[PDB]
């Protein structure tokens, strides 16, 4: 399997076999970019446990460098795959900016907990605001996911 | 140095057990080389890892080889 | 040029088997050198 | 990934295909012994064995 | 010894299983988005 009988490249199906290397990373870099936003809904729980304000605070800060660095290099291979010609750039901006959307959602989940740990949001109204939240959470998610098939 | 004082000899295999091992080893064998070949014709040039393909050949083989040998004696061929 | 001269040679002398057994390494360094000069050919052409 | 699972169930599905296909001609072992049949093979078999034992040019002439 | 019995009944399992996991293969085929982009 190593050796390779060949004379004449096809730069095209170098490009397809690149591109789809750099698909798998960039998948498996959204994969943890929802597993950090499984961290930080665990870290959220790991508040509502504690009250300790510190301890989301550093999750918001890790978010906001580990997703922001993972975000860039996303945006740096889809230059590569831009340069190759690839209609999945423009759909992994399209998955961008629907995950910042579900980022935005996230945020607004620790608010609400933070506030219902404060005491500033109450429990009844809580559940709703959590069950609209992860609601189109679910569905942007679901939405990725398709566009991730798309690819 | 003489017959009467001294001992004896047998496999610690006892007769009943190699129709177990043979199973055993011979399915993990199978299913480490079905990983084998399907990570093989799967991966591609710039997604292969050596070291992957190694331990998972190397792995296949410990089992394969020796699941074959206690078949061989099931069957009753003694090496 | 050596793997078409061996088939004078088979024809006055050696047998199949041992024609064959010339052949298989005179034919594998030849086809190695074939496809290296033939790769390079073809970028020369290409460029 | 898709092509994995394509890829396996290629194999796996080929792989008892084969296993199948030795398998089923086992009948007449099984009930007698491993030994030639009918007439116009023993032919073969001699041959077979000189060709075995004689090697290939005195078989040619032979 | 094995007998042609257990034999059948082996061979005609396998065949069993063999045609169930191709009617399962074209499923899985016509299912494929690649197949038919």
């Amino acid at each position: 399997v190593r050796l390779d009988f060949s004379i004449t490249k096809d730069p095209a199906a170098e490009a397809r076999m690149k591109v789809a290397c750099i698909t798998e990373q960039v998948l498996t870099l959204v994969n943890k970019r929802i597993g950090l936003y499984r961290h930080f809904d665990e870290t959220v729980n790991r508040y509502k446990q504690s009250r300790d304000i510190s301890t989301l605070n550093s999750g918001k800060k890790s978010l906001e460098t580990e997703h922001k660095a993972l975000t860039s290099e996303i945006a740096l291979l889809q230059s590569r795959l831009k340069t190759e010609g690839s209609d999945l750039c423009d759909r992994v901006s399209e998955m961008q900016k629907l995950d910042a959307q579900v980022k935005e959602l996230v945020l607004k989940s620790a608010v609400e907990a933070e506030r219902l740990v404060a005491g500033k949001l109450k429990k009844d109204t809580y559940i709703e605001n959590e069950k609209l939240i992860s609601g189109k959470r679910q569905e942007l998610v679901t939405k990725i996911d398709h566009i991730l098939d798309a690819l | 140095m003489e017959l009467e004082a001294m001992s004896r000899y047998t496999s610690p295999v006892n007769p009943a057990v190699f129709p177990h091992l043979t199973v055993v080893l011979l399915a993990i064998g199978m299913f480490f080389t079905a990983w084998f070949f399907v990570y093989e014709v799967t991966s591609t040039k710039y997604t292969r890892d050596i070291y992957k393909e190694l331990l998972i050949s190397l792995v296949a083989s410990l089992f394969m080889g020796f699941g074959v040998l206690f078949l061989l004696l099931w069957v009753g061929i003694y090496v | 040029a050596a793997m078409l001269g061996l088939m004078y040679v088979y024809w006055t002398q050696l047998n199949m088997f041992q024609t064959l057994k010339y052949l298989a390494i005179l034919g594998s360094v030849t086809f190695l050198a074939g496809n290296r000069m033939l790769a390079q050919q073809a970028v020369k052409r290409t460029a | 990934s898709y092509e994995k699972q394509d890829t396996l169930l290629k194999l796996l599905i080929l792989s008892m295909a084969a296993v199948l296909s030795f398998s089923t001609r086992l009948f007449a072992v099984l009930r007698f012994e491993s030994v030639i049949h009918e007439f116009d093979p023993y032919f073969n078999y001699r041959t077979t064995r000189f060709l075995a034992e004689e090697g290939f040019y005195k078989f040619h002439n032979w | 010894m094995i007998t042609d019995v257990q034999l059948a009944i082996f061979a005609n399992m396998l065949g069993v299983s063999l045609f169930l996991l191709v009617v399962l293969y074209h499923y899985v085929a016509v299912n494929n988005p690649k197949k038919q982009e």
